[PDB]
């Protein structure tokens, strides 16, 4: 992906604020919650039959973290996303077999998060640097398919 | 398909938009043409620059057209028939734009209303997001 | 949405599946099982090897629950409630499987219509499976 | 671009009695007829406002010719689908910006018109064997996208 100079900076300042413990629970939970079908692949979860017990869901918390920190880990290596998500896509794709849509959609849902936790702070210049991000992401945890 | 519950949903978040529709409507469309720059080449008449009149105007009249459409939640086909007449048989619009733009319109709720904006509100939202393009992207007279 | 002609077309080409309803049903699935081998996790505990009676068993409930909504093409929230509450609520199948099923029943269609599948009807049988689809993965309640 | 090679000479098999000046335009046909934005990447081909007068145009037909060519380019080169389609894959997504999606929805139509032809034929292990092709075209020509 291609960030301008300008993107970059305003990306990273951004996500320097982004709270660790709780945004990627919140994308990972309305992910269950809009799409409810994704449920399927986290029946070791526990209860996620109402919205509530979803995002309050401790493994839902503590599993969103992980995908923030995928993300960061992205964000840190914009030049080479394939390299970076290599073991993730093989695990999301060969394993797993979560439809490439799905990881668009989360990616969106994450950009529903930011835009939810930063308000006007999320301007439309910032989401489409954010955009490019996440179907950056989106792609290469895709990969293993293409 | 919207459940009772997902259009109280609706009605009571985009009941928060009030005078705001210009302004919201415009802004889920220079977040759509910004974000994803293929939506442009449906506007190729129109001035697309930032804070231009005619998209600010636009945007009125698509905030207007869910507002409506929210009102006529139960018979969306009757109410939005010239908004499908132009959408899918004159413009033919790819069904993926949609996509975008419901996404778009999202981010500017969320970014604008998040008291309004939970996880089920979220969920109804997009559900009526996806009913409003299916009209509008389908020939059904 | 669809259109008079699309309600026509569904009917007129249903009607011709009459007796051979199961056959079809049982020669989709198995269409679906072969080609898209992940569809076969919904079915853990099915007898799915070529020609089972289990698998003829199950394209007969799929073909008459199509003969049902074609009756109810203006009903179809109200008539598949029971089978949304099974494929949305319970199950939570993927949409896109939805897509591999009723691309399955088309081909399963054209295989042995090929009078009736004309490019017209076609597009409206390819609308009428979304359009099932649709209310088969909402939670409308 | 990896079948079997059971897959392989099953889709050899049935390509071998393909008629090569038909089917195409007959699949490109109802590509614009069932799903009909579609019409929208063809402005100059002229009438395209009925069924009838899909089915009936010169210019479709002629097109499907050529969209048939490419396919059996593939097909001979079930191995090496990117490779075959790079070109195409520059003109579909860097140049006329084609969703994706489109490239999976051809795909299956020409599946169905495969079906059509062939009826009992086109038996459930061949129909898997080209979803198997039309899915690696389709992915070959999103190429440019990933
Ligand atoms: C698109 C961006 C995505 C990112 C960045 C992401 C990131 C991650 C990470 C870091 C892990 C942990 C890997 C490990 O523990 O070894 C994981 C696991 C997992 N992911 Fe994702 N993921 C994405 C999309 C999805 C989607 C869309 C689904 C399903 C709808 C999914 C289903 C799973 C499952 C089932 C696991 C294993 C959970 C378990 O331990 O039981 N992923 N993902
Ligand atoms: C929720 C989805 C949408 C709604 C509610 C909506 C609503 C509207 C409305 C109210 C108009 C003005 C009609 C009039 O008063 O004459 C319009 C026009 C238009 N729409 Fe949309 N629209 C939607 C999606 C889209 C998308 C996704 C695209 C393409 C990316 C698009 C492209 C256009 C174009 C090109 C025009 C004509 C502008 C002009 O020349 O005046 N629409 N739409
Ligand atoms: C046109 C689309 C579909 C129709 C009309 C349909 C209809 C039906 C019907 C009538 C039943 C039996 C219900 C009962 O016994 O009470 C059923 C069950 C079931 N369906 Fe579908 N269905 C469709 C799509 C799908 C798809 C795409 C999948 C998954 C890939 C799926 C997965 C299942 C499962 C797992 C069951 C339960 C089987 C069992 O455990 O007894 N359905 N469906
Ligand atoms: C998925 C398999 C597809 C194949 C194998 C294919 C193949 C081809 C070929 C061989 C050409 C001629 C290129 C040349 O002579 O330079 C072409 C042109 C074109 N294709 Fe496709 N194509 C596919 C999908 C699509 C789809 C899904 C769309 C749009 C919905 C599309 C839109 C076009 C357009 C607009 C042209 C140029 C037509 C013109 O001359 O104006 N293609 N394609
Ligand atoms: C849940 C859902 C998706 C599409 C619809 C329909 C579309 C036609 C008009 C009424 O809502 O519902
Ligand atoms: C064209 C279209 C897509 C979905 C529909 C509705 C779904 C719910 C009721 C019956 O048709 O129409």
């Amino acid at each position: 992906v291609h960030l301008t100079p300008e993107e970059k900076s305003a990306v990273t300042a951004l996500w320097g604020k982004v709270n660790v413990d709780e945004v990627g629970g919140e994308a990972l939970g309305r992910l269950l919650v809009v799409y409810p079908w994704t449920q399927r692949f986290f029946e070791s979860f526990g209860d996620l039959s109402t919205p509530d017990a979803v995002m309050g869901n401790p493994k839902v918390k503590a599993h969103g973290k992980k995908v923030l920190g995928a993300f960061s880990d992205g964000l840190a290596h914009l030049d080479n996303l394939k390299g970076t998500f290599a073991t993730l896509s093989e695990l999301h794709c060969d394993k797993l077999h979560v439809d490439p849509e799905n990881f668009r959609l989360l990616g969106n849902v994450l950009v529903c998060v930011l835009a939810h936790h930063f308000g006007k702070e999320f301007t439309p210049p910032v989401q489409a640097a954010y955009q490019k991000v996440v179907a950056g992401v989106a792609n290469a945890l895709a990969h293993k398919y293409h | 398909v919207l459940s009772p519950a997902d259009k109280t949903n609706v009605k009571a978040a985009w009941g928060k938009v009030g005078a705001h529709a210009g302004e919201y409507g415009a802004e889920a469309l220079e977040r759509m043409f910004l974000s994803f720059p293929t939506t442009k080449t449906y506007f190729p008449h129109f001035d697309l620059s930032h804070g231009s009149a005619q998209v600010k105007g636009h945007g009125k009249k698509v905030a207007d057209a869910l507002t409506n459409a929210v009102a006529h939640v139960d018979d969306m086909p009757n109410a939005l028939s010239a908004l499908s007449d132009l959408h899918a048989h004159k413009l033919r619009v790819d069904p993926v734009n949609f996509k975008l733009l419901s996404h778009c319109l999202l981010v500017t709720l969320a970014a604008h209303l998040p008291a309004e904006f939970t996880p089920a509100v979220h969920a109804s939202l997009d559900k009526f997001l996806a009913s409003v393009s299916t009209v509008l992207t389908s020939k059904y007279r």
